[PDB]
């Protein structure tokens, strides 16, 4: 989530924050450093896996033409789980 | 007050619209179009269409082309209000302007 | 019309102001209600159709004297005529599809782009690159309301156009404004800028 | 819609019209903001067979100017006849609907 | 038949005498034709259209009827139509059209695409 | 078929009952009369005015607003970074960067729309595959300075997480048609 | 119209409207673009092409942006011929530097080969 | 009847192609070139010398009675030693039909001007004068039309660059516009949009 | 001299060596035939059969890539069955080929993508579910994703004769072989970064390039490597004034199509 | 190296168009200072014109001196009616420019460009 940095700048989910010497953190005075604090890193992370009975499971990310294209995820190696290369979800085989 | 010679300078809105479409994809192009006749927009849109379609050697089906007249000639309506009213508005009929310009 | 048709002011300040002849109006490269003001039979709806306008029934608005009073009739009218044909493309209206099926040129629908593999190839070369048009040139004109409105399209063969010329019927109008005004007064001058119908998007482009 | 019928009097007979039957100010004849969902229908290439892209390709039958004429590699050439570009157009009829105004 | 009261036409006036007036101008276009050369291609067919259109005149006296025959709208557009003609006549006569073509582009000049 | 708008010129004769109602016309004024018989009719009417900004102009769930980036409902952004929009967009008014995110995702590290560059065409929300940018119903977003529109990544994601009751609503009601 | 003589190069660079430092500091490459090797398509290797030399860019202070103060940026003249290009080059006063065209190399290619009896190119996979 | 193709008529092809032979014929002084096109459209390709002959003959001639210029604009291909390319599109109300008279030109070669033609050739002109930099003999009146008082160069030329070389602003030490050389904070992005695999076989050019 | 023969491209003569295939006599006319497995510079696979091209008079349609031209031979480059023949095929290589074009980085310089653009139909009709694959773990340098591969086994041929490593090839048969390496194993030639350009698809990509670019964004520097005496002529793609990534640019006399895996 | 003229046959005739123009323009600065009240003296306004003429001194086609005046009457014209404004005229100045320095050493401090 959001940290700061040594010169109490917020650092963004992409990993910015201006160096304490860098002369552009003038433009954050008297105003502020816009940073969305919902980040979709920890949030995707905070999902539980999904347990199917099968070796392949298409993920169209949910709500059907309202989702993201419809892909097929192979889940037979059993010391992972298959990823969403679109939403993110993961899928585990049950047995 | 006689007028001996009208000498119209124009370009002061010449803003290069036929050069930036060379480097548009056609669909791209399209919303420059509309901004041409900016009173007549979808019949703007209607003329870009029509070339288009004809070097594609492709037609558009029947129900578009109803609506594109159907859209067409609403759009004539809504230059022809612009067209009489500002212009009576100019010789100094001020009122047509606003209850057309609420249609 | 209540307010201007028959009004005696209204009429002082629009009969024989920026009377042009047929000739003239031909030759200065006029078009539209510019024409048919002047009494020229013409309208391209009618004499070139596109679309659908050879399935609809209208009237053409015609002049007789030439001059910003008959120009505003004419216009009048149009709007008429369009009341017109709005009606018969509200009862004609056709089902089915809304663009050509052809996903080499129309982006095919969300849901199988979605689903179908061909879909999202087409999908996504239509928005990157776009659809490539063979090589050619077309002049292509419509009735627009100002008038004839054209555009002179060059194809070099890839997706992006190589020349667009467009056609403004208001260019050629104003160009004429110093031959309609002899003879008139600057009160005059802005009702005949007026009867031209000029927007200076497409005067300029 | 409000006025009383004194006030539509008035303004009926200032205009000449019956504005009560037209009013310029929309109520309830139009139409409802949440409409049912549609279902819109395919076109004529939503088919599973007969239906090869080759059979329907209008861009792929596009070809070059025929020449007619030219000084390079085209030579052009009882009394050859005169021609018009075209048959010369028709008079436009005078409508029925309401030839004068 | 009654004489028109209009041609329909901003700026284009009634004329009282359309069969001589066509006659004039017609005979007129035959004679500045005679100057060209015969193998000139402007020559052949602007004989014939004048021709064909001069024998209408001569055969219909009818103004109404003669319209319909020459199929150029009112007879004062034919009228005028045909001085167009008679002017251009004059013109090709000093352009001379009919030579061999003055200069060949370069050889890729009218090439599309490139 | 064509109509004459003023050829009413069948001249005929005159009598007195005609020549005194053309002298009545003119000397009385009579049209000019109608004309603020018109006029007085449009004093009694209903204005058409509404009480802004109480009161609002009727839109529909088409409106092409401001812009903002969507998520799943897991809150994953929906963004995967192709640049469709990016390619697409008439006024190159979108910049995009992208790289593996540290969980190995295909996430963009810059998004940004030139605000007063763009034509609100939403040719962006058609482009993209997995409506992760959209223009939102907002069209009250006016800045005093030119700065304010320059919307980075942060910013239309912090709209995406604003408007996504209404967006989401708003697609709902129209992506039946898409 | 009758004719005159001009014996000189042609060079409209007075008509142009160019700046100075435009014309005379420029060199432009007169190539043919290599194919992407990405792809196996060679249509995009069929046109002789004119760019100008790459300038500085430089990062936005406020958003990051490319910024740019050549105007050259992204001119790309397509030509028909290598000569054609050279003589638009030279009336315009830009210097060039002309790369001859490549052709890929004509193959022997034998799908008998990969059956070989006493040859390498036996392929030991198919 | 395929749906989603064009449908095609032979009549206005076979008309067109008639007339430009007849047009072929009649001025062979200055015809180079004849063709009509799949879209059914005419186009007459002469040397620059018979630009006010020929267009006189289409406006005047009983059989053609092109009096209608609708436009007339340039187009500019560098490849070609006369890189400016002269497209005047005619319309023929007596006839309803259309054709398209092209010539060309280089940078130092002018056109006659067709403005004794058509009074409607006077502004076009000037625009092609403006965009292009064709110089055209015997205008009346011929000078700048779209761009600013004093701008330099012929910015539809393929070779002028998109964003210009000057750009303006208010300076207030001067008080007042000043033009200075561009920089823009962002560069105007270039894509390479062109697949490299032919899509057209038709037009696919000799392999020399 | 002697040794040409003439064959005949939709009716335009060409003369040819013996041996000469239908594919390079088409090159010959300039009509560049579509492939997937053929490659110039590899052994002839004739695997994918995007190539196969109508002779006149014969009845079957023959793959060009692999079919030596005959004297008298007519090659229907665009007849009919030569077009359905290509829809037909480009139908069969898309119906398990996965949706992933926004997130693949072959999205904007494929091959798969363009030819289904020029050759291919615009719509499918396959109805059922598509294959999935497990992805192979071969270094650091080349990604694999391997439900986007086309089983064109252009990286196999690489491999044995360009880089001599045989440790490519395919496992199972039917719809259900997978190109690999069977057992856990890394792919780190000097030259092994070359399969990222000839593999047609993304199922061969760069790891340190994965995701920064699209095609279409980059400027082409054509330039020279300087990380060996070699010269290997090279593109330098770059994008808002930064390096993206290094494609090899053909030089026949140096580095032909390829270059080492530290010019890359 | 056979080419149509435009105006001139040869550089001697197109230099006596030069001369011509350049008489135009030196009689018309004091009037241009005068009533667009610039702030600049008159040798200062025909000092500019001597420049701008200099600039393209170098040049010896007839047909591009031909077409150099053409422009240069334009631009007079634009000027005497005052369709110019100030602004425009002050441009020819470059009063807010820093210009570039000629030499090696200053354009190596500067930056990358020649
Ligand atoms: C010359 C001047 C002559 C004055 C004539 C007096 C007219 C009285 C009047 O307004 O009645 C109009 C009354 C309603 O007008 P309407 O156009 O027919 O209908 C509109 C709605 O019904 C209107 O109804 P509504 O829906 O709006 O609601 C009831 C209506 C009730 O309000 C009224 O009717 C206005 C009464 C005032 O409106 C209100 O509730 C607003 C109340 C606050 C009134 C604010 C108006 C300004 C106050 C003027 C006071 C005078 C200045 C003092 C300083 O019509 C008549 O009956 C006129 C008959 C002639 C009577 C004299
Ligand atoms: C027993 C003895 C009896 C002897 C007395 C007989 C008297 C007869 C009555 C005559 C009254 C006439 C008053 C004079 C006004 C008039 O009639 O002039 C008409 C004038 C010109 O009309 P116009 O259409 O332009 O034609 C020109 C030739 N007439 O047009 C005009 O004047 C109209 C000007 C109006 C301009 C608009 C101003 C507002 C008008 C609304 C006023 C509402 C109160
Ligand atoms: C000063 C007033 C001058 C004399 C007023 C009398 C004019 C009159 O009677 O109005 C007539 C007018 C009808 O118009 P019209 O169709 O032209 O009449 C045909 C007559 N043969 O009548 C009408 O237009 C109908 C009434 C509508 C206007 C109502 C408002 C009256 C305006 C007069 C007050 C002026 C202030
Ligand atoms: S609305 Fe149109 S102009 Fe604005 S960012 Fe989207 S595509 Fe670009
Ligand atoms: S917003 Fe959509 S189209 Fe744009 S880069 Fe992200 S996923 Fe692609
Ligand atoms: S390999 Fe090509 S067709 Fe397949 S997902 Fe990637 S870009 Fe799309
Ligand atoms: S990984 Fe690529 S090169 Fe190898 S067989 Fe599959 S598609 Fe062909
Ligand atoms: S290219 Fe010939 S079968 Fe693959
Ligand atoms: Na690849
Ligand atoms: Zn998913």
């Amino acid at each position: 989530g959001v940290q700061v940095s040594p010169s109490g700048e917020k650092i963004t989910h992409t990993g910015q924050v201006y160096d304490e010497k860098d002369y552009r953190r003038v433009r954050f005075v008297d105003r502020q450093k816009e940073v969305n604090e919902n980040f979709a890193i920890d949030l995707i992370a905070q999902q539980p896996v999904n347990e199917v009975e099968h070796r392949i499971i298409a993920c169209d990310g949910g709500g059907g033409a309202l989702g993201h294209p419809k892909v097929y995820i192979n889940l037979d190696k059993e010391t992972k789980t298959g990823t969403c290369g679109y939403c993110g979800l993961q899928f585990k085989q049950h047995h | 007050e006689m007028v001996r010679k009208c000498d119209p300078h124009i370009g002061l809105l010449h803003r290069g619209t036929e050069k930036l479409i060379e480097y548009k994809t056609y669909l791209q192009a399209l919303p420059y179009f509309d901004r041409l006749d900016y009173v007549s927009m979808m019949c703007n849109e209607q003329a870009y269409s029509i070339a288009v379609e004809k070097l594609l050697n492709i037609q558009p089906p029947p129900r578009a082309q109803w609506i594109r007249v159907l859209f067409g000639e609403i759009t004539r309506i809504l230059n022809h209000i612009m067209a009489v009213t500002t212009h009576a508005l100019d010789i100094g009929a001020m009122t047509p302007f606003f209850w057309m310009f609420e249609e | 019309e209540e307010m201007l048709t028959n009004n005696r002011i209204w009429r002082n300040r629009t009969v024989d102001i920026g009377v042009v002849t047929a000739e003239d109006a031909l030759n200065y490269g006029f078009s539209g209600v510019m024409l048919r003001g002047s009494g020229i039979q013409w309208d391209l709806r009618k004499t070139q159709p596109y679309d659908v306008y050879d399935q609809v029934e209208f009237d053409v608005p015609i002049g007789s004297r030439g001059d910003c009073y008959d120009r505003y009739l004419c216009r009048v009218e149009e709007m008429r005529q369009s009341l017109r044909i709005i009606e018969q493309c509200l009862n004609k209206m056709p089902p089915g599809e809304i663009k050509v099926d052809d996903a080499k040129v129309s982006p095919p629908k969300r849901a199988e782009m979605k689903t179908s593999m061909e879909s999202l190839i087409h999908h996504f070369k239509l928005y990157t690159e776009g659809y490539q048009v063979p090589p050619g040139a077309t002049y292509t004109a419509i009735e627009a309301p100002k008038g004839e409105f054209g555009v002179y399209l060059v194809s070099d063969g890839s997706s992006r156009p190589y020349r667009c010329k467009i056609k403004a019927p208001g260019f050629a109008h104003l160009a004429g404004l110093d031959k309609m005004s002899k003879g008139h007064m600057l009160a005059d001058v802005v009702a005949i800028i007026g009867t031209q119908d000029i927007v200076f998007g497409e005067i300029d482009r | 819609a409000s006025a009383t019928r004194v006030i539509q009097k008035l303004r009926n007979w200032a205009s000449g019209q019956d504005l009560q039957a037209k009013l310029q100010l929309r109520y309830q004849e139009i139409a409802k903001r949440t409409q049912p969902p549609p279902k819109l229908p395919v076109g004529p290439s939503h088919k599973l067979s007969n239906n090869y892209y080759c059979t329907r390709d209008g861009r792929r039958e596009v070809v070059p100017p025929s020449i007619i004429m030219s000084s390079q590699k085209a030579l052009v050439s009882t009394e050859k006849k005169a021609v018009t570009p075209a048959p010369p157009m028709k008079r436009w009829e005078l409508s029925k609907d309401q030839p004068y105004l | 038949g009654l004489l028109k009261k209009t041609t329909g036409l901003v700026g284009l006036a009634v004329c009282d005498t359309p069969h001589e007036r066509l006659t004039i101008l017609y005979t007129k276009t035959l004679d500045i034709l005679k100057h060209f050369p015969k193998h000139a291609a402007y020559r052949k067919y602007t004989e014939q259209i004048t021709n064909e259109k001069l024998d209408m005149v001569k055969a219909e006296p009818d103004v109404k009827k003669l319209e319909a025959l020459l199929q150029g709208g009112e007879v004062e557009e034919v009228i005028l139509q045909a001085e167009k003609e008679l002017s251009l006549a004059r013109k090709m006569l000093k352009w001379k059209p009919w030579e061999p073509l003055v200069e060949e582009p370069p050889a890729n000049q009218w090439k599309w695409p490139i | 078929t064509y109509k004459y708008v003023n050829k009413k010129e069948q001249e005929s004769e005159v009598d007195m009952k005609s020549a005194t109602d053309n002298a009545a016309r003119i000397l009385m004024w009579t049209e000019l009369i109608r004309g603020l018989g018109m006029t007085l009719s449009y004093l009694f009417r209903e204005p058409a005015t509404i009480n802004y900004p109480f009161e609002k102009g009727p839109l529909s769930p088409r409106f092409r607003g401001e812009h903002a980036l969507r998520r799943y409902p897991s809150g994953e952004e929906r963004c995967i970074a192709c640049k469709l929009c990016e390619a697409i967009c008439p006024a190159q008014a979108i910049t995009i960067e992208a790289e593996p995110r540290a969980d190995g995702s295909r996430r963009t590290t810059r998004y940004d729309i030139d605000m007063t560059k763009c034509i609100y065409c939403g040719f962006c929300q058609e482009a993209c595959p997995v409506d992760a940018i959209v223009e939102g119903p907002n069209f009250e977003f006016s800045t005093e300075t030119h700065e304010e529109l320059l919307y980075n990544k942060e910013k239309l994601l912090n709209n995406g997480d604003k408007w996504e009751a209404e967006i989401a609503a708003n697609i709902q009601a129209d992506y039946l048609y898409r | 119209t009758q004719l005159i003589t001009v014996d000189e190069k042609l060079d409209i660079t007075t008509l142009t409207g160019v700046p100075e430092e435009h014309i005379k500091t420029r060199k432009v490459r007169i190539f043919v673009p290599a194919r992407n090797n990405m792809q196996s398509g060679v249509n995009n290797t069929k046109k002789w092409k004119m760019e100008f030399d790459t300038r500085e860019r430089w990062e936005n202070p406020l958003m990051g942006w490319a910024s740019t103060a050549d105007p050259l940026s992204n001119m790309v003249l397509t030509f028909s011929a290598k000569e054609d290009a050279i003589a638009f080059a030279e009336k315009n006063g830009w210097s060039y530097d002309v790369e001859e065209k490549k052709v890929p190399k004509p193959k022997s290619k034998s799908y008998g080969a990969n059956f070989s009896w006493n040859k390498r190119t036996r392929v030991s996979t198919k | 009847k395929r749906p989603t193709v064009r449908p095609r008529s032979d009549v206005t092809h076979k008309q067109l192609s008639a007339f430009g032979e007849y047009v072929a014929e009649i001025l062979p002084k200055y015809v180079q070139q004849v063709q009509v096109s799949c879209l059914d459209e005419l186009e007459i390709c002469i040397h620059p010398d018979g630009v006010i002959p020929t267009l006189t003959f289409l406006r005047d001639h009983t059989n053609a009675q092109f009096k209608s210029l609708a436009d007339l604009t340039a187009v500019d291909v560098p490849t070609r030693q006369n890189r400016f390319e002269i497209v005047y599109n005619l319309l023929s109300l007596r006839f309803n039909s259309r054709i398209r008279v092209k010539t060309y030109a280089d940078e130092l070669t002018p056109i006659d001007s067709i403005v004794s033609v058509h009074i409607a050739a006077n502004w076009y002109e000037r625009e092609v004068w403006d965009m292009f930099g064709v110089f055209f003999f015997n205008h009346p009146d011929l000078r700048r039309i779209l761009t600013d008082y004093g701008f330099e160069g012929h910015p539809f030329r393929k070779d002028f660059p998109l964003t210009g070389y000057v750009e303006l602003r208010y300076d207030d030490e001067v008080k007042r516009v000043v033009a200075e050389p561009v920089e823009l904070a962002q560069e105007f992005r270039k894509f390479d949009l062109n697949s490299p695999w032919e899509a057209f076989p038709a037009y696919r050019q000799p392999p020399e | 001299a002697s040794n040409l023969i003439e064959v005949f491209v939709d009716g335009q003569s060409v003369m040819v060596e013996p041996g000469t295939t239908v594919l390079q006599a088409c090159e010959k006319v300039g009509m560049q035939i579509p492939r997937f497995c053929y490659h110039e510079r590899l052994s002839v696979a004739g695997n994918c059969r995007m190539c196969l091209v109508e002779i006149e008079k014969a009845p079957k349609v023959v793959a060009a890539c692999a079919m030596p031209v005959m004297k008298g031979w007519n090659i229907l480059t665009n007849s009919e069955k030569s077009k359905k023949a290509r829809e037909g095929v480009m139908e069969f290589l898309l119906a398990n080929h996965p949706l992933d074009c926004p997130i693949c980085d072959q999205g904007g310089e494929c091959d798969l993508q363009d030819q289904s653009m020029m050759f291919g139909s615009d719509r499918s009709r396959f109805l059922e579910g598509k294959r999935a694959v497990e992805d192979k773990n071969i270094g650091p340098l080349v990604k694999t994703i391997m439900t986007r591969c086309i089983q064109c086994t252009r990286c196999i041929r690489f491999a044995s004769e360009i880089a001599g490593v045989d440790d490519l090839g395919t496992t199972g048969r039917g719809n259900d072989m997978q190109v690999g390496t069977y057992i856990e194993k890394m792919f780190m030639s000097e030259l092994s970064g070359n399969v990222i350009d000839i593999c047609p698809v993304g199922a061969l990509t760069s790891k340190p390039y994965a995701f920064t670019a699209r095609p279409w964004e980059t400027r082409k520097t054509e330039s020279i490597d300087v990380m060996d005496a070699v010269g290997s002529n090279i593109v330098v793609s770059t994008r808002t004034g930064e390096v993206m990534r290094i494609l090899p640019r053909m030089h026949e006399d140096i580095n032909e199509e390829w270059i080492s895996d530290k010019t890359r | 190296t056979s080419v149509k003229p435009i105006f001139s046959r040869d550089l001697n005739e197109a230099k006596r168009r030069v001369r011509e123009l350049y008489r135009a323009w030196y009689r018309e600065v004091p009037n241009t200072v005068h009533l667009m009240q610039l702030d600049i003296t008159v040798k200062q306004g025909r000092d500019k014109v001597r420049e701008m003429f200099m600039k393209n001194a170098h040049v010896t086609d007839p047909r591009v001196v031909d077409l150099l005046v053409i422009k240069g009457k334009m631009e007079l014209q634009e000027t005497i009616k005052v369709w110019k404004q100030r602004t425009h005229v002050m441009r020819f100045f470059h009063e807010t420019e820093t210009p570039r320095p000629k030499d090696f050493l200053s354009k190596f401090y500067m930056g990358h460009d020649p």
